[PDB]
């Protein structure tokens, strides 16, 4: 605000404002029979396999 | 010299034993003949031919 009073005269200003990004890491765990792994592979043909 | 078969039987549960399979946990050989004689035909007496 421009005033005339008896201090000194105002001056324009900056900040420098620093921001920063914070990293957030996750998870999520998943097992997997090793008998249902097994006939993943495992070549079938008749109708219950 | 003789005559026989040249290849095996083939046996495999097919659309109704396999039903009772996975979910029963007991299957049958020839679902298709104890189906057509239970409830087709309930009064034949077991004959030979």
């Amino acid at each position: 605000i421009a005033h005339g009073d008896g201090r000194r005269p105002n001056k324009q200003r900056q900040y420098i404002v620093m921001k920063a990004c914070n990293k957030h890491h996750i998870g999520a765990e998943i097992e997997l029979a090793a008998a249902d792994i097994e006939l993943l592979f495992a070549e079938k043909e008749t109708p219950l396999d | 010299a003789m005559s026989g078969p040249a290849a095996y039987a083939s046996y495999v549960v097919r659309g109704a034993n396999l039903v009772t399979a996975v979910s029963y946990g007991r299957a049958m050989r020839n679902f298709e003949q104890f189906m057509a004689r239970i409830v087709d035909h309930p009064n034949a007496l077991p004959s030979v031919e």
